[PDB]
RNA sequence: CGGUAAUACGGAGGGCGCGAGCGUUACCCGGAUUCACUGGGCGUAAAGGGCGUGUAGGCGGCCUGGGGCGUCCCAUGUGAAAGA
RNA sequence: AACCGGAUUAGAUACCCGGGUAGUCCACGCCCUAAACGAUGCGCGCUAGGUCUCUGGGUCUCCUGGGGGCCGAAGCUAACGCGU
């Protein structure tokens, strides 16, 4: 089971806003608002210059904690990226962006990452007509990511799709809001993601 | 602005203490002395003087450097003939590399000269009057020619790159061109524009420097009468 | 315009009657990440005054690095004393894989992908010196062509 | 007796170029002559020519060098930066066509002795032949 | 590290790393270019044999020609399956 | 050497002094070590010079071999240093 506990405490330790909380990371309550320093007794003390390993370590966590994945699935995804043809850096991101639980959030079906996870895990997400309840399921380009008509009358679903009205989706995605459909057009590029993570830093973390 | 028959002055030098690297300019060994190939001299002279006339009429600054007992009083006059600075008594370590700090001694020289033309020379006690007397004395001794350097030179002229190697080494490090008069005992590779010839034997030194300063002022259109340095031959 | 990264600092104590009296060594890389890097080693009685000197000495003694798509044109080995440095070009998507010291030099150089091995004496100062001279010896297909044109 | 005439010639050039000799002589041999031909073709030497010295035949190798450089050590950059004998006696080196290395990522050469003659690494690969790896030159 | 202020002992608060696992010991490879083919050395750091003679073996100046064993190239057969 | 004495000394199983056997020498046969040192194995090819010297040849200010030294180019070396 993935990490479960205080989240906006990890908004602070990375020093960057982590929208894992969904909403309220937007409202001025994120604790990134008026508390950017890390948690703990010594959070307000002056931080020492990070070692060359310190920087590489924190950058990986900043990326890993964003998708809400244990190191186990995380590492395996990297070792898969290094073997395939192409840039190890960008390919790894496109593989993360292909996670069903991550696509569900990216499609705006759920407010947060953790929320999109629970929606998959409980079977509310449809992939090409079949139910897929695994958050780790990798979406291929062209698959239709829909909502089970069993859940289309659920108030939580009609809630998030109400605010999605007029809201734009990523250039590698497209969604039909009324029928609660969705489609994964293509693997996003490095430019398609605004993630505040230097990927060469994370690669450099694994050369050791 | 040239010379041909100067075989009557400058033939050769340095019986055999020779740097082997100088072998390309050696003609033969006559009476156990290295005689410098005379045609090879003018070949390096043309390539040297063209650079001079180029830098001269561009407005540059040439540091003339000579500490030999032979070239002391010839460097003094010919550099004063031009508007160029000179080094006469001794080359100080850092005159180029430490030029920032060496220049501050000029500010003291100018300061004490200014304070020695003021009525305040006698306003100070008799003991400070002899101390600051000695400062101006040595400060004018060494820096008399170095006084006129406002920035780092655009060129360097030396009469014995062997004895002045402390000066050539700095110009190298600061990438300043090295112009030299170099006889058998000099390493030619260190000289950018070389004139092969006796570093001793005043009779020939006065000729090269005068013709050098003659060519400098000709590039600026200030044509000059013969050099006063000819009376220092005897 | 100019970014500088600190390699290391040391105590370098000196002995004198009554007790030891020390200096401070400081090694600082300077780079624009555009192919221009510089190295400098400072010595001063107090720590910051040592880094200042290093930042100044490193802006002198620069090296034009011929970056080809963010890497080196060719592999080279460089022996500085007992320390040997080895550099090899890397396809992008690899990264800078180097020790603590060569990574700092090459990052400020602008290299985003390279393969590196330190050998012999792993002394940081010598490694830095060696990695520098390695970069001074890089040539381009245009450079090597202009040597053999004649 | 001389042991390896090629390494001797490879060294005779290596030594002469470090003091920036204009020329140097190497004992004449047809195999040596083919080596010098590749070097003159690939622009590492000005060229060569047969000559006799005290009646015995030799090969004048005219070296080339770079431009006279800037401040200290004005000595020019070498045209031949490195030369190393690879397949020496006592340990012979033979490479197939797929085993031929890429010298300095293409900037250098590998003189190969092949059944089809003395070729640079590139000439040998487009000919699709391997053989004895003579030396690196870059 | 600890011999009176211990971030190193012991507990607490807090923090970091992994998470149905987490540590430990043993064992293998790694870093180790520390057996160096790639890829090391022996003046003073470990390392030239006290010196010679000479057997086996290793090594071999320049020119031509035959052979084609080493070497190089093509075709083919083989290189089971699993694995990779 | 050992040993016998005389001194010195806190003691003297020593340095110093008087003696003195093996041995040191010869022959013949063993012994096989050493800081047996250049603490640098042998052969050949290549790479600036200057100077001192032993010994040959030369048209004998000098040129040219073959040894023995010292400085030192390039280069090598961790440094000292090595450097036809
Ligand atoms: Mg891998
Ligand atoms: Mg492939
Ligand atoms: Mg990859
Ligand atoms: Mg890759
Ligand atoms: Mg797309
Ligand atoms: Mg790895
Ligand atoms: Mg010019
Ligand atoms: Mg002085
Ligand atoms: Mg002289
Ligand atoms: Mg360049
Ligand atoms: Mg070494
Ligand atoms: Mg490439
Ligand atoms: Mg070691
Ligand atoms: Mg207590
Ligand atoms: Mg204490
Ligand atoms: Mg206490
Ligand atoms: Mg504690
Ligand atoms: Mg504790
Ligand atoms: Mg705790
Ligand atoms: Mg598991
Ligand atoms: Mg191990
Ligand atoms: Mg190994
Ligand atoms: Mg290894
Ligand atoms: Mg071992
Ligand atoms: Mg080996
Ligand atoms: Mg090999
Ligand atoms: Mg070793
Ligand atoms: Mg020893
Ligand atoms: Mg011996
Ligand atoms: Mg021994
Ligand atoms: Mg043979
Ligand atoms: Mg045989
Ligand atoms: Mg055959
Ligand atoms: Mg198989
Ligand atoms: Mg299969
Ligand atoms: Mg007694
Ligand atoms: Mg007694
Ligand atoms: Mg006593
Ligand atoms: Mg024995
Ligand atoms: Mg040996
Ligand atoms: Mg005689
Ligand atoms: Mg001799
Ligand atoms: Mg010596
Ligand atoms: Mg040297
Ligand atoms: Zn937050």
């Amino acid at each position: 089971g993935r990490y479960i506990g205080p989240v906006c405490r990890l908004c602070r330790r990375e020093g960057v806003k982590l929208y894992l909380k969904g909403e309220r990371c937007y409202s001025p309550k994120c604790a990134m608002e008026r508390r950017p320093y890390p948690p703990g007794q010594h959070g307000q003390k002056r931080a020492r210059r990070p070692s060359d390993y310190a920087v590489r370590l924190r950058e990986k966590q900043k990326l890993r904690r964003i998708y809400g994945i244990s190191e186990r699935q995380f590492r395996n995804l990297f070792e898969e990226a290094s073997k395939k043809k192409g840039v190890t850096g960008s390919v790894f991101l496109g593989l993360l962006e292909s996670r069903l639980d991550n696509v569900v959030y990216r499609l705006g079906f759920a407010v947060s990452r953790r929320q999109a996870r629970q929606l998959v895990r409980h079977g509310h997400i449809t992939v090409n007509g079949r139910r897929v309840d695994l958050p780790s399921y990798r979406v291929r380009p062209g698959d239709e990511i829909a909502v089970a008509e069993k859940s289309r009358n659920l108030e939580l679903i009609r809630q998030n799709l109400e605010a999605m009205k007029g809201r734009k989706v990523g250039p590698w995605l497209s969604l039909d809001v009324e029928g609660m459909k969705g489609k994964f057009l293509r693997l996003p590029d490095r430019e398609d993601l605004a993630l505040p993570v230097n990927e060469q830093l994370v690669i450099e973390f694994y050369s050791r | 602005v040239k010379e041909l028959l100067e075989a009557g002055v400058h033939f050769g030098h340095e019986r055999k203490r020779w740097n082997p690297k100088f072998a390309r300019y050696i003609y033969a060994e006559r009476n156990g002395i290295h005689i410098i190939d005379l045609q090879k001299t003018m070949e390096e002279l043309e390539r040297t003087f063209r650079f001079i006339e180029d830098l001269a009429m561009r407005g540059g600054t040439i540091l003339f450097v000579g500490t030999k007992k032979q070239a002391q009083d010839i460097v003094r006059m010919e550099a004063e003939r031009a508007g160029m600075p000179y080094v006469n008594q001794r080359w100080l370590g850092g005159m180029l590399t430490n030029f920032k700090t060496i220049s501050q001694r000029v500010h003291r020289l100018e300061e004490l000269e200014a304070l020695f033309a003021s009525p305040e020379i006698e306003e100070r006690p008799k003991k400070e009057q002899v101390r600051l007397k000695h400062e101006l004395e040595r400060l004018q001794k060494y820096l008399s020619g170095f006084r006129l350097l406002k920035r780092l030179p655009d060129a360097i002229f030396v009469v014995d790159p062997t004895k002045e190697a402390i000066a050539v080494r700095e110009a190298r490090k600061l990438f300043i061109p090295v112009i030299a008069l170099a006889d058998t005992d000099s390493d030619p590779d260190l000289v950018d524009y070389i004139i092969p010839g006796n570093d001793d034997a005043i009779r020939s030194i006065q000729l090269i420097l005068s013709r050098a300063v003659d060519l400098i002022i000709q590039a600026r259109g200030g044509v000059v009468e013969p050099s006063p340095s000819y009376a220092l031959v005897q | 315009d100019f970014e500088e990264k600190m390699i290391l600092i040391r105590r370098t104590a000196r002995m004198q009657a009554g007790g030891r009296r020390f200096r401070f060594g400081a090694l600082v890389v300077v780079g624009d990440r555009q192919g221009r890097v510089g190295l400098g080693f400072g010595k001063a009685p107090e720590v910051p005054l040592a880094v200042q000197k290093a930042g100044y000495y490193a802006r002198r003694n620069m090296v034009e690095v011929p970056l080809q798509n963010g890497t080196i044109p060719h592999e080279i080995e460089v022996e500085f004393g007992a320390s040997k440095i080895v550099l090899k070009p890397a396809a992008p998507g690899t990264g800078v894989i180097a020790g603590a010291v060569p990574r700092a030099i090459l990052e400020l150089a602008g290299v985003t992908d390279i393969l590196t091995k330190e050998l012999g004496s792993r002394n940081p100062i010598n490694i830095a010196y060696a990695t520098m001279e390695a970069l001074r010896q890089l040539r381009t297909k245009a450079d090597v062509e202009r040597l053999r044109k004649g | 007796m001389l042991t390896d005439p090629i390494a001797d010639m490879l060294t005779r050039i290596r030594n002469a170029t470090r003091v920036y000799k204009e020329s140097t002589d190497v004992p004449a041999s047809r195999f040596k002559e083919e080596i010098l031909r590749i070097l003159a073709r690939e622009g590492f030497i000005k060229g060569y020519e047969r000559v006799d010295v005290d009646g015995k035949p030799y090969l004048r190798v005219y070296l080339k060098y770079g431009p006279r450089r800037q401040g200290p050590d004005p000595r020019p950059e070498q045209v031949i930066h490195h030369i190393r004998r690879i397949s020496k006696p006592g340990r012979r080196v033979y490479v197939g066509v797929k085993e031929i290395p890429r010298v300095r990522r293409g900037l250098g050469i590998a003189i190969l002795s092949t059944s089809k003659g003395v070729l640079t690494d590139r000439e040998a690969r487009k000919l699709g032949v391997g053989g004895e790896l003579i030396c690196e030159v870059w």
